[PDB]
This record gives C-alpha cells, structure tokens and sequence, in this order.
C-alpha cells in the first residue's frame, strides 16, 4: 500500500493502528477558490491601506 | 459701570447675525474683575443663560484662589445649571473658553477630593461639544482621569467604544497632552476592566503620536503596551513604522526591564520570570503597574499550557504539572478548569484515570452563528466604506492649488 | 380527486405569489446593486474628474 | 436591570450635587451593580473611593463585600456558608439571593458545558443546592448520572452557503 | 513540519488529521475580517488626526 502511495495512486489516509484505508473518492479542488479569492482581496487590501494609511 | 453695560450688548446680538463680537467681549472681559458678576448672574437667564455666564464661570475658575469661598458648593452648583439644561447653541465659536472651563473644573476636583458626579455632569459637556459621530474633543481626557481616579469605569465606556474622527479644535483649545492622556487613561480603564484588545489598540495610538520630545505618558502607554501585549498575545505586538523616532531612541532604553521581562518571557520559563520580577521589582511598583507583571506570569503559565495543545492529545496532569512547572496534579486541574471556563483552551477532565483530553474543534462553519457574525462583521465594513467614502469626498473637495 | 378545487387553487395562489415575492425582492435588490452601481460608478468618475483641477 | 436606573439616578443625587460628599445607599447600589456583574476590578476603585465611614457605616455592605470576594475567587462553601450574616436594607440583600440563583444556574450551565465528569459534591458546594437536589436538577435539564463513579457526566441541552459565498467564500 | 495530527496522549497514541482547508480558509478569511475591523479603527482614528495633519507638536 505504502508503495501504492510512492505510486502517488492511492488518494485517503491510513489508520495503520486500526488498520484500514480510508480514500478521498469524492474529491472537491472546489474548495481552494473562496479563499483564493478572499486571498486577493486581502492583497488589494493591502494595496488599497498602504497608500491610503500612509500619508 | 462697566459691568451694567456688557449685559446690555449680550442682548443685542442675541437672535440676530454674527457672534464674533462676542468672542472679542467674552476675550476683553474686564482684566480685573469684581465680585459683583456673582449678582449678575441672579438676573441673566434671560433666553438661555447667554454666553455670558461662560465668560462669567471661567474668569470664576481663573481666579487661582477661593474660587467662590467655603461655600464653592453653590458655584458648582450653578456650574451645573449651566451645563445640564442651560446648554447653549453657539458653543463650537466658544469652545476655548468652554474646554479651557472643563479642564479647570476638572483639576479643581483632582486637586480636591472624590471626582465622582463631575464625571456624570462632563458626559453631558462632551454630548453638546460634539457634532453626530463624536468629535475627539478635549473634555474626554478629563472625564476619563476623573473615572480613573473616581474609581468607576462603567458610564465612561460609550465615549470610549466609539472610534471617532476628526479631533475638534475651535479657536485652539486643543493640547497634544489631552490627546496623549485620554488615549492613556483610557488604555488604563480598559486594562481594569480586562479588555485587553481595545487596551492594547490605546497604549498604541497613544505611541503613535508624532513627538519632538519625549513626555512620560508616551513612557508608561509604552510600558503597558508591552504589559499588555505579552498578557493579551505570546509575545510584544510591533509597534508601526509612523511611529516617534524618540520612541526607539530614548523610550525604549529607558524602560529596558520590560523589553528585558519580555526577553525573559519568550523562553518559556516561570521560574526565570518570577526571578526577574523580583529583580527588579522596585522599578515596576515604581511605575505602578505591579499587578500586570503578575498577570504576565499567569499568562506564561497559560501560554505554557495552551502550547500542549499543538503536541498533545491525551496527557496525564503529573506530565502537566512537570512540564509547565506547577508542583501537583491539583494545581494542573485548576489552571484547566480555569481555562476552559474563560474560553481560552479547549479540553476536558477526566478524573478516574487522571487525564486531560484535548479537543481543539470549536467550529465547523455551518451555524447560522457564524451567518449572523459574518453579517455583523460586513455591516462594520460597509460601514467603514460608507465612511471611507465621506473621507475621500472631503479630501476631494479640499484639493490644492 | 373531488373538489381540493378550493384550497387547490388558493395554494396555487399561495405559491404563486411566493416565487413573486421571491423574484420581486430580487427586483429591488437589483433596483438596488447596479442602480447603486450606477450612483457609485457615477460619483467616483465625479472624484477622477475634480482630481485633474 | 432596574438598578440601574437607580443608581443613574441616585448618581445624578450624588456625583451631581453634593460637595463632593459621600452617601451610602448610593454606594450599596453601587456594590449591587458591581457584584451583579462581578466587576472587581471596578469594585475594586469602588473600594477604593468608598469610604472606611461608609465601609463601617454601611457595613452590612461590608459582609456584602466579603461574600463577594468570595465569589470572586469561587469560594464556594465559604460563599455558601455565609449567606445570612449579611442583611442590607433592601438594596443588595434580596439581589444577593437573585444573585445566588444567578450564579448557582450560572455554575449549573458551566459544569453542563465544560465537564466530561464533576464530582457532584462539588456541583452541589458550587450551587448551593445540595447534592440529590442538584441530581433532581440535571434529571430536570438532561444531564448524564454516572452511579458507582460518583461523577455525573455534564451535558447542554439554502441561502446559508448562498450568503457565505457572497461575503466570505 | 509535517505532523497534522492529535495525540491523544491520554492513550499516548498519535492521530493524524487533515487540516480542513474550507475551515482553514473561512478561518483565515475572517481572522483577515478582523484585522480588517481592527485596521479600520485604526485608520478612522489616525486619518481623523492626521488628514488633519496635525499631531503633537515642537511645544
């Protein structure tokens, strides 16, 4: 299995104390984009208080 | 003679145009005034007390002696009739004399006894000083040293909670010092009441403040921000680039035992701690600020505790007494029982096996909560943008030439 | 199924006029949004403007 | 709660008019206000701007005081114990009860929230309830009895995403 | 470095765990929207002083 995971093929965590395999069979790169786009704005925050709170 | 004749004009520009001359009368006065004002002010309240009787007051505050004999009592008396429902209209041309009147009263009752019910009359001052959204006026230093001394910071806080703009000027009547001190004071009312977030932002807009030379409200706002940043964060906030170059020239050597308390705080070590509070424990009662360099200790304890949590799952309270340096297990459950009270880790007892079990998981993001936070949140920056957007418009109108 | 004739049409009343209030509220949220864009847009061009002189 | 309009009031009699002169009812509502919120660390520059006439004067206020410190630092047999040495006239003494029950639901809904397990003798100490009466109390609200361990276990009794993505995301 | 998990070291047993990027994102998002609040106040304070231009001064 651990060979499986160098094959970058197996995609879930394993409790190796409990011995099972759990695999992100549902997927979502969904996720990332709600704080990418915060991320941006934070940038154009950044921007926006650099200039305006400096004199 | 003279003093028959004033009264006479007051009337004359009442209801009517311009003010100024008024100013320039109340400026004149009389240079080497007489008892007599006291009988003129029996017969005065005409329309609305006038502007006269601040002239009157103040020249009464100005004295340097007495002010109104023994019997003072009666004088703050109709100090507050003129407060409280007398108000006036054309206060913001007669801010100086006005301002110059609050702060006399002010040291009068410093200089005196208990400061009590001058708090309850100034917060009446300040709400007819201001325009809409509060004005940084003079006047909320005083108030603020008044419950600072009179010790009740509870009516205080509305004039404090607010983040107001622009500082009201009017004829000068404006000091840096007042600016200085009710940042401080004010930092100081939030430290005892343990807001330490709002604390903080205080002792640091009081830093911040431009400076030619160095006053000693700029060194204790600096020697409790530092107190107050290692109780509130891990480790001393810095402070921002704008900030006096006296700060780190003369400031920040002269008050080297708390960047030392602070040097000696981000080892981790307690014991280390309390004997560089007792090294230099004469300096800190000296400042007065003993009693926050005890709250440092206890939040290194805590610090100390709530970096377990990082590590740790399930830990045993003898491993806890041994780590965080404590001396039994009772102690252990105290200081956690103590600090999930206050929110401020997140864990559990277990008694029968003698363990701590840490949860860390105090949301998921689907509560309406977090719905009616994040609109709570949003209405404060629309608000904001709302009053960015009149900043910018008045920067706009006015434009250079 | 004999007559819900009644109360069939007045829940067809009672539905209809919830997606009408659905949608209307969307209509002032739009007599809102770009009609304020239209306000915002309009005073910040008035800002670029006075900016030259 | 209406004290404060009381005290509003009574400071409009107090710290308006006289002389810098000191009133003790003024200050029992104060005390009431400040141990109503527990606020010690303003308590605390109450007792420092209350009088030691007024500390001996109004010294019914004073017991009032020491319980209060009491519950500040959660003595709670010692709060317990010392519920009827004090007796102030009719400012403090009845909210010193309402008080009591405040805090004793207030100790209730903590131990519901922040225990896996209490020693129920303790909870019992920590509301002044006793201890079967305080069994009769989370059967009543839904907490987890725990027999032979002595140690209840405590317990509490769309557009959603189309709002979060719309500020937050 | 790279252990994302909780001992419980009540059973002194490690548990890994995958730091939920919607709760660290949402988290981070509105930690920004704090600091944005606080960053508010200290720009309304601090341009309501000094769009002033005026400050504390050689006297």
């Amino acid at each position: 299995l651990v060979q499986c995971i160098l094959d970058n093929t197996i995609h879930g965590r394993i409790d190796q104390v409990n011995q099972l395999l759990e695999l992100d069979h549902q997927k979502r790169g969904g996720a990332r984009y709600t704080a990418l786009d915060k991320w941006t704005n934070q940038l154009n925050s950044l921007n926006q208080a650099v200039v305006s709170k400096l004199a | 003679s003279a003093l028959e004749q004033f009264v006479n004009s007051v009337r004359q520009l009442s209801a009517q145009g311009q003010m100024t001359q008024l100013c320039e009368l109340i400026n004149k006065s009389g240079e080497l005034l007489a008892k007599n004002l006291s009988h003129l002010d029996t017969v005065l309240g005409a329309l609305d007390v006038q502007e006269h009787s601040l002239g009157v007051l103040a020249v009464l505050f100005v004295k340097f002696s007495m002010p109104s004999v023994p019997d003072f009592e009666t004088l703050f008396s109709q100090v507050q009739l003129f407060i409280s429902t007398c108000n006036g209209e054309h206060i913001r041309y007669a801010t100086d004399t006005f301002a110059g009147l609050c702060h006399q009263l002010t040291n009068a009752l410093v200089e005196r006894k208990q400061p009590l019910r001058g708090i309850g009359i100034l917060k009446q001052a300040i709400d007819k000083m201001q325009m809409n959204t509060n004005q940084l006026t003079s006047i909320h230093a005083d108030l603020c040293q008044l419950c600072l001394l009179a010790k009740c910071f509870k009516p205080a806080l509305p004039y404090l909670d607010v983040d107001m703009m622009d500082i009201c000027k009017e004829n000068g009547a404006y000091d840096a010092k007042h600016f200085l001190c009710y940042y401080y004071y004010g930092g100081m009312i939030y430290t005892g009441l343990k807001n330490f977030e709002r604390a903080l932002y205080f002792y640091e807009q009081a830093i911040t403040t431009p400076a030619m030379a160095v006053s000693h409200i700029m060194l204790e706002s600096y020697k409790k921000y530092i107190l107050v940043s290692l109780i509130l964060l891990g480790k001393v906030q810095q402070l921002p680039k704008y900030t006096s170059q006296i700060v780190g020239r003369f400031i920040k050597p002269l008050s080297n035992a708390y960047h030392e308390l602070a040097q000696v705080y981000s080892t981790n070590n307690p014991s280390e701690l309390r004997n560089l509070v007792n090294k230099h424990s004469e300096t800190f009662t000296r400042d007065n600020n003993m009693g926050l360099v005890k709250q440092c200790l206890s939040s290194l304890y805590k610090k100390n505790i709530q970096r377990l949590t990082k590590t740790f799952l399930t830990l045993s309270l003898q491993d806890m007494a041994s780590r965080v340096q404590l001396s039994g297990p009772q102690e252990a459950e105290k200081y956690v029982l103590h600090m999930i009270e206050d929110g401020e880790i997140f864990a559990s007892i277990n008694q029968k096996d003698g363990m701590v079990s840490f949860h860390d998981n105090p949301e998921k993001y689907n509560n309406p909560a977090m719905l009616h936070n994040i609109d709570q949140e949003m209405l404060k920056c629309i608000e904001l943008d709302e009053r960015l957007k009149a900043m910018d418009q008045e920067i706009t109108v006015n434009p250079q030439f | 199924r004999k007559k819900d004739l009644s109360a069939i049409a007045r829940t067809l009343q009672e539905w209809c006029v919830g997606c009408e209030v659905v949608l209307s509220g969307i209509e002032e949220q739009v007599s809102r949004a770009n009609q304020h864009k239209e306000q915002q847009l309009g005073l910040k061009q008035q800002i670029e403007s006075e900016v030259a002189n | 709660f209406s004290f404060k309009k009381l005290l509003d009031q009574c400071e409009n009699q107090e710290l308006e008019a006289p002389g810098g002169i000191a009133t003790p009812p003024v200050y029992g509502q104060l005390l009431a206000l400040y141990l109503l919120h527990n606020d010690m660390n303003n308590a605390r520059y109450l007792w420092k701007r209350i009088p030691p006439a007024i500390k001996s004067a109004n010294s019914e206020l004073g017991g009032i005081w020491s319980v209060g410190q009491r519950i500040w630092q959660r003595d709670f047999p010692g709060i317990y114990t010392t519920i009827n040495a004090h007796q102030w006239s009719e400012t403090v003494q009845p909210i010193m009860e309402a008080l009591r029950d405040a805090t004793r639901r207030r100790a209730f809904a903590l131990v519901s929230q922040a225990y896996t397990s209490i020693i129920a003798d303790d909870f019992a100490a920590f509301v002044g309830l006793p201890v079967e009466e305080a069994v009769k109390g989370i059967l009543e609200q839904g907490w987890q009895a725990d027999s032979t361990t002595r140690m209840v276990l405590p317990r509490k009794p769309l557009a959603r995403l189309t709002d979060y993505v719309a500020f937050l995301e | 470095g790279l252990i994302s998990a909780r001992v419980d070291s009540h059973s002194k047993i490690l548990y890994a765990r995958d730091v939920d990027q919607r709760s660290t994102t949402f988290e981070k998002s509105l930690l920004m929207g704090k600091e944005f609040q606080r960053r508010a106040k200290a720009m309304m304070l601090r341009a309501a002083v000094l769009r002033n231009q005026i400050h504390v001064k050689s006297p």
